[PDB]
């Protein structure tokens, strides 16, 4: 109950400084390449919105042509829990008086929405739901780009927090990219969710 | 017509259910709803009174709002229209370009909302 399908203008390439185990994807038309590491903007038909990842693996076939997309889920600001938020951010947390609806506005009204949040779930993804590179951010060099920010493909992250939107944990996005386009798969994944445990 | 969040996605205001996330209305009968939204949430909506999208099919102009929430979180597009007589926006076939938002109906046709407090 299976068919093969052909990845419409996309090309696999192997390397390590080129050649004919290393892999990333590359698209004809204009060339952009993925590859571990990098992140991209998905179409997500249930959510009814787009959802971000961080490209994990890219396992193929010695066989056939066949390949695999996976990569970590990012969770989008309305998908934290805003009363865990609240709790751990807020400076006089202790209060919490107010009818759910009111921590749903203040932290929609607050936050950075363009601001990511990792999560070491996996999540298998399907090319033809890309829609554009992602460009995942410190907040370093996001302070920089305010004023020419360009909210459809320039995201900052600065924690990481179970799928759930809670336990929020500090991480240097710029050394988790290092990181994960560093180790093996397995490795990098099992790390990545034991910082929130 | 009373603002409220429904959800941080969500946003219910002047007569629209705001999807944050997208920066656009959403029909209230998207069958979305029914699992992106948990029970309670979706009681709020129907204790409150939502504009049917329906009710626009009938109409050919844009149409033209009292609403200063729905225009500061939705995504807005340059259109041509036509100014009449009445002091109001008419589809195309004295033009102006004017900035509104577009909502899919079921008809298929795009109904198109603009901002009422503004002078062209």
């Amino acid at each position: 109950a299976k068919t093969l399908k052909d990845l419409q203008g996309w090309e696999i390439i192997t390397t390590d400084e080129q050649g004919n185990t290393e892999h990333y994807l590359k698209r004809s038309s204009d060339g952009i390449k993925l590859g571990r590491g990098d992140s991209v903007v998905m179409h997500n038909e249930a959510a009814g919105t787009y959802s971000v990842y961080m490209i994990q693996e890219l396992r193929l076939n010695t066989l056939n042509n066949v390949v695999e997309l996976w990569a970590l889920t990012y969770l989008r600001w309305f998908e934290v829990n805003p009363l865990a938020h609240y709790r751990q951010f807020n400076p006089d947390a202790n209060i919490l008086n107010r009818p759910l609806n009111y921590y749903n506005k203040l932290f929609s009204e607050t936050a950075n929405k363009n601001e990511l949040y990792l999560t070491a779930e996996l999540a298998e993804l399907q090319l033809f739901n890309f829609i554009r590179v992602a460009n995942v951010m410190d907040g370093s060099k996001w302070e920089v780009l305010k004023g020419n920010v360009d909210p459809e493909r320039d995201f900052t992250v600065r924690y990481i927090c179970e799928p759930t939107g809670e336990k929020f944990v500090d991480i240097n996005i710029e050394d988790v990219k290092a990181y994960i386009k560093k180790v093996e798969p397995r490795e990098a994944q099992e790390y990545l969710k034991d910082l929130t445990l | 017509t009373e603002e409220e969040y429904v959800s941080p996605r969500f946003l219910v205001a002047d007569g629209f259910l705001i999807d944050l996330a997208e920066e656009k209305p959403i029909n209230p009968k998207d069958p979305r709803l029914l699992t992106l939204l948990k029970d309670h949430q979706r009681a709020m909506i129907d204790q409150m009174n939502l504009v049917k999208w329906n009710d626009f099919k009938k109409y050919q102009d844009p149409i033209p709002l009292k609403a200063k929430t729905l225009f500061k979180f939705c995504k807005q597009i340059k259109k041509k229209f036509l100014r009449g007589a009445d002091f109001k926006l008419h589809t195309l076939p004295m033009t102006v370009l004017c900035s509104c938002v577009p909502i899919l109906l079921d008809d298929q046709t795009v109904q198109y909302l603009y901002d009422d407090s503004l002078e062209h």
